[PDB]
């Protein structure tokens, strides 16, 4: 339906989305630390040679500067695609994102805006990243009205979601699961296409329990659904949330109304994690339908450890066990 | 010869630390003395009578408005206010040197820039009252002005955040071949923020047509400059970032005009940033929330210049004082009588398009007000 | 209970806590913007005169610097009491708080720590503060393991909780409800005393519904409890959470187990707000006891408006209506 | 004469913008040439033989360790590594000028400071392997070393965050009347962060006994200095903050030593910050995750000097190379064979104490491992 496709891994699908964007939008620019030579994860390879040094360029090493600068470009109406090297380093720009970007349109009565800003950043665990190359900071941003937060689960999803973010008329933060950058490839349209924001995706229909996740964790819950079918004869509905904020409350509630059970999982720490917002909302909307307490299987309330990573992550065994207990409730 | 990529220099065979020159800092550029006399004819901009009268009347109309709104805040008619006393010359002198389409980013104490650009008194008042005529829709605190039409980016409270933003806007302008400059105003206190460092560096490395204008008024609320920095003010920071810098007498509209005019010409032509530190004094309270007693005027100086040219007199002064007061009061009284905007406006513009969950909250309020409305000031708000 | 008392409003109780701290701990210092002359909210009046310019002093205007500086002092073992002028301006220091302060002990294997740091900041609505002098940022910090977040409801509570923060061996953020600074005074002991952290207070016993709030909102829910008894004949258990993280899960669950209904209220926006964490947790632990969906009465998902403040806040009428519907469920 | 509180200066009657001189920047202090010859006899610190040999042996031992660890990362034996090639002289030269109890804050490319301070090879290896002997309890990535006993604050990944922290530590030291200095290392790239601006300013206004040591090695990953800043490197920024500054040849242990010794002496006596920018070149890759090709030496220089004093020869060079390789290989192989720490250490030190809800999560993991343990590397971790 999308024209000719090519097998692409995540980093390739991101370059493809970026290339498509600069091609059709002459105002678009890409900037950040080390993006000129192609980026530390190869997501910008060939772009500077194709579009020019004034359109794909390095900034000084300063995240608050990168986002403030991007907001300023967007204030003029030009498309600004900023890169934050690792999501773990987005915090120096927290004030520019939360106090500035998110409130720009509102506070000016729509006289000014930075809707044409997109911030993209590597995200999630990577096996050995430890405290500062593994973070999943979406819940910190989920409490800020005015920005959209989007996380893909695959190359096809990434290109379509990123193009939607770039084109959206609101500041967007796009988190790319770095462990997937050079993982398996999948068919990705060479030409631009969009995947809607604020729309979750039911990737597998089920009747006994609803499983919700995003990023790499969607693959974990897909495996959990397989394990539950084989070991317990339980039918799981697997859902990819995709957009953290504004989230697709309707798709999730409709599923839980049918199944009566819900398990949400995320690599980020449990306390104040985004699963708490989904759980609270579902309990409020589907009280009559819930047969068991809602389960949250997340990373522990610690910093992200180096040597202990295998014990920290909410893996398939942890999720499966929680699901078994919830089903037997 | 040294071969290091990071710097271009020669070797030295004796250990010598570089001392800052703070006691004898960068000199203060001044065109006219305290008696309004041009000190060096070569520096006279020879601005036409109509232009100089506009500079004078903009400064005085702003002072008149400040007095009235400051009093309005003391009476509790507006929730907050910040005056511009002693700084009117930095605003009008710099605004006059720009093209009217040059984009301005400010802090909150640059209302004279808008006054010079003919922002209606009605709109200054509407923002202070948060009434239906406010293009900001009553969402921000008083003095948080913005004007798309007059290229003045809406003010925000977080200090220095506009600095790297102004740089981004200047980069975009450069790309667009606009032949436009961006000016970014901030105080000496705000200059201590990390965002100032970000902005200054980015403008130089990315070669942006921007003028950084620092209002150095001696205090950041209760904090004197001796507790703010130890180098030679803000102007001395410019060269270390590779930025052409200058310090001017902020109480001299002509010195401010001259420095801004030259910075603009070169910023646009060379795509290079310029830094102007205007020295003044914060004559009024930091704000209506501050009592400054707990811790050479631009208007009089220009008035003496005007008298010297035969361009003003005591009679014209009296008549303008009267007319300006009537104009401000007219706008003030109109502003007070207008209702506030519809409470529904609390929910729009959060995103361009209203998310369904946000509309649900809007509907929640509507239902709440239908049942508990008597407990709300519905009569003072639109519809 | 605590010896000689004195009538103090909230700002005065903070000064008393600070005075007591510097008197008994010679390493303690207080710093931030405009603290030397007494502070923009008078919380440090007389301290510099009493303890010296080296112990109570102004910093440059730079929040990232304030927190980084405070962490460095604490690293040497000296008590560092940093002030952030308004909670709204804590964001520039987000990186120093989240990536540094919170993770300092963990990441060093306890070789180093910044346990002796306390960050205090004015918080909550004030009637006309608008977007940047009204925020309630607690939920942003609740997702960060390693820090404590504490909020008092009165002068007596403020002094006891602040002393516990200053003395606690972990970095703490103490949010002072600014609307209460000059509100009613109450008797406060002049000598030091402590109120424990991670302990909620049941201020009014009840049997039909549990109400939870913190800061000024506690006074709103006390009024709602009165309205509910009067108009509906409903017995409300009123609880002041006090510590946001680590929170008193036990006290809350115990109350809900008895009442079977919970309503949580906070000035902060709903989405990602701390009520979601409480609601999710309570539903997890009290599923067999919950007779109705848990209600969350919060600020709307918008920036905090100037002229519209009276319509934005989760006032007694909004809380009462939600409670009424929850009781009728 | 100007009366403005913000600056100390005279008036100037001509418009003149202050230009930075980047072409002829701050000169680079050098003590010995590329052949190890003392250029100016009065600058020779005449350090004793034992001390100079310690500088040389520390540099070479660090180099031997780097070679082995870098190769082990390529062999998939450790997950990550960052070499110190070309910067060994900045580490040892500065470390030798400090008192052993002076507190050090660093970035990640200053391991030679720990080496000079005799940090055990076993502990460098324990951290890289995240084994049971790691004082950091295997929680951070490799090269994130820390040593309370040797006064070396644990390294953290976020760049420049240690800068204002080091300033706070210096302030506390001033108060404690310690007679100690704090040194804080960072790269030219990290100097672009807002925290650098915060630290430099706070140190000057608060009068702190601190030495800011910038390693300017020409690149921040793939970014050349031409895209990092446009002023005369980092040293030129110092004076603007009122900080005594100097630039030195980073490939000269004696220039680094001399500058650091004098800065320490003065910082401690005067309670004022000092900035030293050491010019070098990043010889190796940025890290094991970077392949440099996509975008004189301190050791040989000192070796030349040693030969002129008759303090080293080829036999001693061969012997030391052999002995250092043996010591490094023994520590490396021992570290690789050690178990990792108990998985329960994943939960401690988050807070000083363990919150009951955190204890509950530890209990959950224990129960999980009782049932699904076969799916985890339990036999490699302490029990
Ligand atoms: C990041 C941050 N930190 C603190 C403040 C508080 N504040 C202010 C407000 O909140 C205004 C807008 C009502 S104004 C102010 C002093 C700024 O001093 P300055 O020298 O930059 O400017 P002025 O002398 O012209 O007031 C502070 C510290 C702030 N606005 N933003
Ligand atoms: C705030 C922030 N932003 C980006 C980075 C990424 N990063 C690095 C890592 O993540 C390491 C610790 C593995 S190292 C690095 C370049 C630093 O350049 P520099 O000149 O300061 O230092 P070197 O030339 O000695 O590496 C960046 C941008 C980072 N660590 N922190
Ligand atoms: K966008
Ligand atoms: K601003
Ligand atoms: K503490
Ligand atoms: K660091
Ligand atoms: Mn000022
Ligand atoms: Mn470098």
């Amino acid at each position: 339906e999308y024209g000719q496709t090519q097998k692409m891994n995540l980093f390739q699908s991101v370059t493809s989305a970026l290339d498509n964007s600069l091609a059709k939008d002459p105002t678009a620019v890409i900037f950040g630390e080390d993006v000129a030579f192609g980026g530390v994860f190869r997501c910008t390879v060939g772009l500077r040679d194709k579009y020019g040094k004034d359109r794909v360029f390095n900034t000084p090493l300063c995240e608050q500067g990168i986002v403030g600068f991007g907001i300023g470009i967007a204030v003029t109406g030009a498309t600004a695609i900023a890169e934050i090297q690792f999501a773990d380093y987005i915090f120096p720009a927290f004030d520019q994102i939360v106090n500035e970007a998110a409130k720009y349109r509102y506070r000016s009565g729509d006289l000014f805006n930075c809707g044409s800003l997109t911030i993209r950043s590597p995200w999630g665990c990577v096996g050995h990243g430890a405290l500062y190359h593994s973070q999943s900071p979406e819940a910190f941003f989920a409490h800020c009205p005015g920005i959209k937060v989007v996380i893909p689960r695959s190359p096809f999803q990434a290109k379509g979601l990123l193009l939607s973010c770039i084109e959206d008329k609101n500041p967007c933060i796009f988190f790319e699961p770095k462990i997937l950058y050079r993982a398996a490839a999948e068919e990705v349209p060479i030409e631009p296409y969009n995947i809607p924001l604020s729309q979750a995706e039911v990737i597998q229909e089920g009747s006994d329990v609803t499983l919700v996740a995003w990023g790499t964790q969607v693959h974990v819950i897909r495996e959990v659904a397989s394990m539950a079918k084989e070991k317990l004869g339980v039918s799981c509905e697997v859902i990819d949330l995709r957009t953290i904020i504004p989230w697709d409350v309707d798709t999730i509630c409709k599923s839980v109304i049918k199944t009566g059970r819900l398990l949400i999982s995320h690599e980020a720490p449990l306390t104040g994690g985004f699963a708490s917002e989904i759980s609270s909302t579902v309990q409020e909307e589907c009280f009559l339908n819930l047969e068991a307490p809602i389960s949250r299987v997340c990373g522990y309330d610690t910093p992200f450890p180096h040597i202990f990573e295998p014990f920290y992550i909410p893996d398939k065994w942890k999720c499966y066990d929680a699901l078994r207990k919830m089903i037997n409730y | 010869k040294p071969q290091f990529p990071g710097a271009s220099a020669e070797f030295i065979d004796k250990l010598e630390f570089i001392q800052p020159n703070v006691i004898s800092g960068i000199p203060i550029y001044r065109v006219m003395d305290r008696q309004g006399q041009i000190i060096n004819p070569s520096e006279d901009p020879h601005l036409p009578k109509e232009k100089v009268l506009k500079l004078y009347k903009s400064m005085t109309l702003l002072n008149t408005m400040d007095r009235i709104l400051y009093e309005s805040q003391r009476q509790g008619r507006i929730s907050f206010y910040m005056t511009n006393y002693g700084e009117e010359g930095t605003h009008v002198g710099s605004a006059a040197a720009l093209d009217n389409t040059d984009l301005v980013f400010g802090q909150y104490r640059e209302a004279g820039v808008l006054m010079y650009r003919d922002y209606p008194l009605e709109l200054f008042m509407a923002q202070c009252y948060g009434n239906i005529s406010d293009l900001g829709k009553g969402r921000q605190m008083p003095v948080h002005y913005g004007c798309k039409e007059r290229h003045f980016v809406t003010i925000s409270s977080p200090l220095a955040t506009q600095i790297p933003q102004a740089v981004g806007a200047a980069y975009a302008a450069k790309r667009a071949n606009a032949n436009r400059v961006v000016i970014c105003y901030f105080g000496e206190g705000a200059a201590s923020e990390g965002d100032a460092h970000a902005g200054f560096n980015f403008a130089a490395t990315l070669e942006c047509p921007i003028i950084f204008f620092c209002r150095n008024n001696g205090y950041a609320i209760s904090t004197p400059t001796s507790e703010q920095y130890r180098g030679d003010g803000i102007a001395a920071r410019g060269p270390g970032y590779g930025i052409m810098s200058i310090r001017v007498d902020g109480n001299d509209v002509f010195a401010v005009y001259n420095a801004t005019k030259e910075a603009r010409r070169r910023a646009v032509a060379e795509n290079q940033p310029f830094l102007i530190e205007a020295m003044t004094y914060r004559i009024g309270h930091h704000s209506t929330s501050d009592d400054s007693s707990a811790y050479d005027h631009p208007i009089s100086r220009l008035r003496h210049y005007l008298l010297s040219q035969g361009w003003w007199d005591e009679e014209q002064e009296k008549a303008w004082r009267k007319q300006s007061r009537r104009k401000v009061m007219e706008a003030f009284e109109q502003a007070e009588r207008k209702p506030k905007p519809n409470p529904n406006l609390l929910f729009s513009d959060v995103y361009q398009e209203m998310p369904a969950q946000l509309r649900k909250q809007q509907e929640s309020l509507a239902r709440h007000l239908q049942t508990y409305g008597e407990h709300y000031p519905l009569d003072h708000f639109d519809k």
